[PDB]
């Protein structure tokens, strides 16, 4: 599994390479149910190892 | 009488799997009632095919109405992302409505194709008949 | 020499009551000094009238500078809302400045009209002579 | 074959000092591989020079990716700010990405020039080869 | 008085059908003096029964 | 030194005429290191007298 996001290496479990920002993004922002940024598809596909 | 120009009202979306990991939803556009482009364009499944090679100006707009901080879409030239629009609207406020508009010149050869795809999946956007908030169009220069 | 094309600097606004409950302020545009469209357009009270039937590309931009979370405007084809732009800028921060830009193809028959109206009333926007932040224009394709 | 039309991918920026206190960074654009405008445009140091007088439609887009509340850029007609785009994205959230797009008609006489400059200095924006997030273009109407 | 906002029925006193969002909107957001969203025209025309 | 910002007179030390808003702007927003709006060039060129 490659965490290379435009040269920056994301955290192997807590981060993913977000297409919108082209930066490493915290998995908690898309995997948490209470937050307004919850995205089930992104959490399932980009943050499999999270939690 | 037919002219290589058209305005499309974005009326629905379809799940779509792309060439290079672009798995965002494909936007589907309905013809404006005064469109007439027989022999210049062909449209199937949200993909517009150009009949003759030429230089075309394209504009695209999606009006988002969801809670997410980041939203955006891509105009594809073939299977290459060519034009893009992105908005950041922060805070957990429920009443987020914003249009994302972009445009540009795209040189299209004969039988080359363009299509419109969101960056995300299952993001609420304004999609309806005669849409006056999300639309996209093209004309030869 | 005259050509069906024009660029307008939005210099003021007027209170206006619409066909179907659209009571937002009407934006008034001043000619750019190099405009020359005699016999192609006529302009009165912020309404542009098209002389000959044709396919026209229109662009519109308003630069808002107020505290409100939501802002936007409408381009009307006759008395029908055709193009629209909307921005959401949250929080109570006083320094909110943002441009809202949209565009699209509008098929206009002879004597048909377009005009530019805000969605709200008494919303501060940048309006001035030779405006380089809020403007709108049109040209035949 | 050459035509007065071009699409530019914004690939870098340069420090630049303007006529009237406009000291924002100058954006530099690379040709799209299908550009062909010999005898219609000339480009040096981010300044585009028009060969023949005419009415040109220009579009410009910068995709910002920084923390600042306010961002924006200016399209210059000669040394006069003509078109402008501005975005306000509040809060201290680190993941701010947004495109700012504007366009308009610019009457350019022979040897008159246009160029693209940011309002600020050292603001991170998306700049790269074949840029599909920040671009600018022009074509004669 | 019709509170039908695109099929959704707004609260008869505390909500109005907001043109910008095409959703039901709280009247307090446009009728409160302290908030930055105060709109006297909207409050007068859309939220007559509020307060 | 002219603090005239579109007819409005800015505070001589704590404000500057901001090009983006075309309004008087607090110098602390661009001169403070902790804030996300810190701009060293703007602080140096527009807020010389601040702090």
């Amino acid at each position: 599994e490659s965490r290379d996001c435009h040269g920056t290496i994301c955290h192997p479990v807590n981060e993913f390479c977000y297409v919108a920002t082209e930066r490493c993004h915290p998995c908690i922002e898309v995997c948490n149910n209470q937050t307004h940024n919850y995205d089930a598809f992104l959490c399932a596909k980009e943050c499999s190892a999270y939690k | 009488d037919s002219r290589p120009a058209a305005h499309f009202h974005l009326s629905s979306r379809r799940r779509h799997q792309g060439s290079m990991g672009y798995h965002g939803d494909m936007y589907i556009g309905n013809d404006n009632e005064r469109n007439s482009y027989q022999g210049h364009f062909q449209t199937r499944d949200g993909v517009l095919t150009v009949t003759n090679t030429g230089l075309y100006y394209v504009y695209a707009q999606i009006c988002y109405n969801n809670s997410h901080d980041q939203n955006g879409f891509i105009v594809f030239q073939g299977d290459t992302p060519f034009l893009q629009c992105l908005n950041t609207v922060p805070t957990n406020m429920p009443h987020k409505v914003h249009t994302c508009h972009t445009s540009g010149l795209i040189h299209l050869e004969r039988n080359e194709r363009i299509h419109l795809k969101d960056i995300h999946n299952d993001r609420n956007a304004v999609l309806r008949e005669g849409n006056n908030r999300s639309y996209f169009g093209i004309f030869k220069v």
